[PDB]
């Protein structure tokens, strides 16, 4: 029945991994000890996706935690939701990565992964037919960054034939100062470019722009950050969590999404963008819902949509609405803005709608685009990886790992060429 | 025949370059010969 | 309540910002929660004039926070050469020492920022200090950076 | 096509090993 593994590594991984699980698990009924509690069928028709069913008509996240920080274990069992997750599927290391890419990939997640392995083994042969997996993880650290990309690789080896997907967070220095964090997200990217079939950037520069600049708050905390993370990971994942016809797995998504098996990094963007404790006072119309979502000032990415063409689009509808006037203004945003919209792909924007919207608001809309403006973020991470690389600035913690330099410039070189990939089709023409 | 027997020399050949990486873990080349007649 | 908003504006650059809240009496030598002052903060984002203007409020040159680390250290590892001759002229110690024993002259070569190095050495930085590791700082510089001879002899 | 992915993650494991090797030679 179409079953998702879920993997969260590092101390943004989990974090934001289990604000995934209180946020979906409120949507479904499913309380802290895992039994229902709902008024809808809709909300258990498709709840094997995420969870198992244990004995006593429970329901347990099919979730495997991950870190090498050992702390983060007690963060995890402390939160709202900590009591939820299955015992055996929290894998803890005693040192951390110390936001070293090399440590988590190399040497130290080296050390732990096939503890880690052995838990996604026994959820994946429990599936009855297993889609694929989902990994939260950040770029800048060590541990999500270095060790979910491992993870990631061994994955690929058993299963092969499995949709690898990642919500990747990208590092910005308006909310991180740790120098190595372009080392890191370029390690990852190309990593990320090899092997997962389609990435989520979740942008932490985008992200406290948002906070910043829309919400009005002056110094954005991870909790602000993050409740605008997990709105956007419900909002990606309802088309797999609820009877659909678009997009309703893993599979027909990548299809659906990724034209060139590199270009399937994300541009997530969804509206209407609300803080933590921001009432709503009416529920939006669908051409408010329409034009907010395609703003660049609701992209959860760092990039000017307009300075870039869609390869392709998948929006989300939540909750009670004309489905006419849905399909209208589809078609307006389509015929007004047809330049940032790629001709030689015909019918390329699929639109799905779901009865359920999410907690406080009636309506919703969720954005995903394969937009070639998603360069901006790369040049970004590019750019400041050279500032580095060129002094040869911090490399002795990764040399010192056993790494090479040669890697960092094979790194360097297969971002700078995703690059040039994605403007040779923005360049493209239907001749 | 000859594949098989060369592939066991070559297998000795990445022996010996992992006893040589081993005494690495623990703890340029001068070629003499002499004068000639000519 | 104002060392706060005074740590938020020298962090992004503010520099009237920082002049009002000045004005208004906020404590210049203000902890974020790892221990860094207004000055660490404008030292690792380099804004030089809201630096110079700490300094003229009296704020303390060689705090250090809970990694032991001053603004002369930030100043040297994020690359700002202005900001660590400022910071120099102002009476900051070229052998201050962090929890891992890295001095600014270590962190400079790390970051390969060889102008800062430079006046580092010039302001009387020790060559010879060795961090926790026992590495100087062009150990340092050198880790970042990563035949047969026939010899006829007569007989 | 499965096969030549698999060589190719597999060649990734062999690397890593030499990064493993590598560090030995360190400390
Ligand atoms: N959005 C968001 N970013 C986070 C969070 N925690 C850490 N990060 C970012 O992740 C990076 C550091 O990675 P982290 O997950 O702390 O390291 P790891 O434990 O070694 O994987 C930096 O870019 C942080 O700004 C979080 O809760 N939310």
């Amino acid at each position: 029945m179409r079953e998702i593994v879920h993997i969260q590594a590092g101390q943004c991984g989990n974090q934001i991994g289990a604000k995934f699980w209180e946020v979906i698990s409120d949507e479904h009924g499913i309380d802290p000890t895992g039994s229902y509690h709902g008024d809808s069928d809709l909300q258990l028709e498709r709840i094997n996706v995420y969870y198992n069913e244990a004995t006593g008509n429970k329901y347990v996240p099919r979730a495997i935690l991950v870190d090498l920080e050992p702390g983060t274990m007690d963060s995890v069992r402390s939160g709202p939701f900590g009591q939820i997750f299955r015992p055996d599927n929290f894998v803890f290391g005693q040192s951390g990565a110390g936001n070293n890419w090399a440590k988590g990939h190399y040497t130290e997640g080296a050390e732990l992964v096939d503890s880690v392995l052995d838990v996604v083994r026994k959820e994946s042969e429990s599936c009855d037919c297993l889609q694929g997996f989902q990994l939260t993880h950040s770029l800048g650290g060590g541990t999500g960054s270095g060790m979910g990309t491992l993870l990631i690789s061994k994955i690929r080896e058993e299963y092969p034939d499995r949709i690898m997907n990642t919500f990747s967070v990208m590092p910005s220095p308006k909310v991180s100062d740790t120098v190595v964090e372009p080392y890191n997200a370029t390690l990852s990217v190309h990593q990320l470019v090899e092997n997962t079939d389609e990435t989520y950037c979740i942008d932490n520069e985008a992200l406290y722009d948002i906070c910043f600049r829309t919400l009005k708050l002056t110094t954005p905390t991870y909790g602000d950050l993050n409740h605008l993370v997990s709105a956007t990971m419900s909002g990606v994942t309802t088309c797999l969590r609820f009877p659909g016809q678009l997009n309703a797995d893993l599979r027909k998504l990548a299809v659906n999404m990724v034209p060139f098996p590199r270009l399937h990094f994300f541009m997530p963007g969804f509206a209407p963008l609300t803080s933590r404790g921001s009432q709503q006072y009416r529920a939006l119309t669908v051409p408010e819902l329409t034009q907010q979502m395609f703003d660049s000032k609701n992209m959860m990415a760092a990039c000017d949509p307009r300075h870039g063409r869609y390869l392709t689009v998948a929006a989300i509808f939540r909750g009670r609405m004309s489905m006419k006037e849905v399909d209208e203004q589809m078609l307006n945003v389509q015929n007004k803005n047809s330049s940032y919209f790629v001709e030689w792909i015909p019918n390329n924007v699929k639109t799905a709608v779901c009865d359920i919207p999410p907690r406080g608001l009636k309506m919703s809309a969720t954005f995903i685009g394969n937009s070639t403006a998603i360069q901006e973020l790369f040049k970004r991470i590019s750019e400041q990886f050279t500032a580095m690389f060129r002094r040869k600035a911090f490399l002795h913690w990764y040399t010192g790992e056993g790494m090479d330099e040669m890697e960092f410039t094979e790194a360097e070189s297969n971002m700078n060429d995703l690059v040039s990939e994605y403007q040779q089709y923005q360049d493209a023409t239907a001749d | 025949h000859f594949a098989a027997m060369l592939e066991r020399l070559q297998e000795k050949d990445k022996h010996a370059e992992e006893v040589r990486k081993n005494k690495e873990l623990k703890e340029v080349q001068i070629v003499y010969k002499p004068v000639d007649l000519s | 309540d104002l060392g706060k908003k005074l740590l938020e504006a020298a962090r992004a650059g503010q520099d009237d910002e920082v002049r009002i809240l000045m004005a208004n009496g906020a404590d210049v030598n203000a902890e974020d929660d790892s221990g860094k002052t207004p000055l660490h903060l404008a030292a690792i984002k380099g804004h030089l004039e809201i630096v110079e203007v700490l300094l003229k409020h009296g704020a303390d040159v060689n705090a250090a926070d809970k990694m032991g680390d001053t603004p002369l250290h930030l100043a040297a590892l994020y690359g700002h050469l202005e900001i660590v001759e400022v910071l120099l002229k102002n009476g900051a110690d070229v052998n201050a020492t962090d929890t891992y024993g890295f001095t600014p002259l270590h962190l400079a070569a790390d970051a390969g920022h060889l102008e800062i190095v430079e006046v580092l050495l010039k302001y009387g930085a020790d060559v010879n200090a060795q961090d926790k590791f026992g590495k100087t700082a062009f150990d340092i510089s050198i880790d970042n950076g990563g035949s047969v001879q026939i010899v006829y002899k007569p007989v």
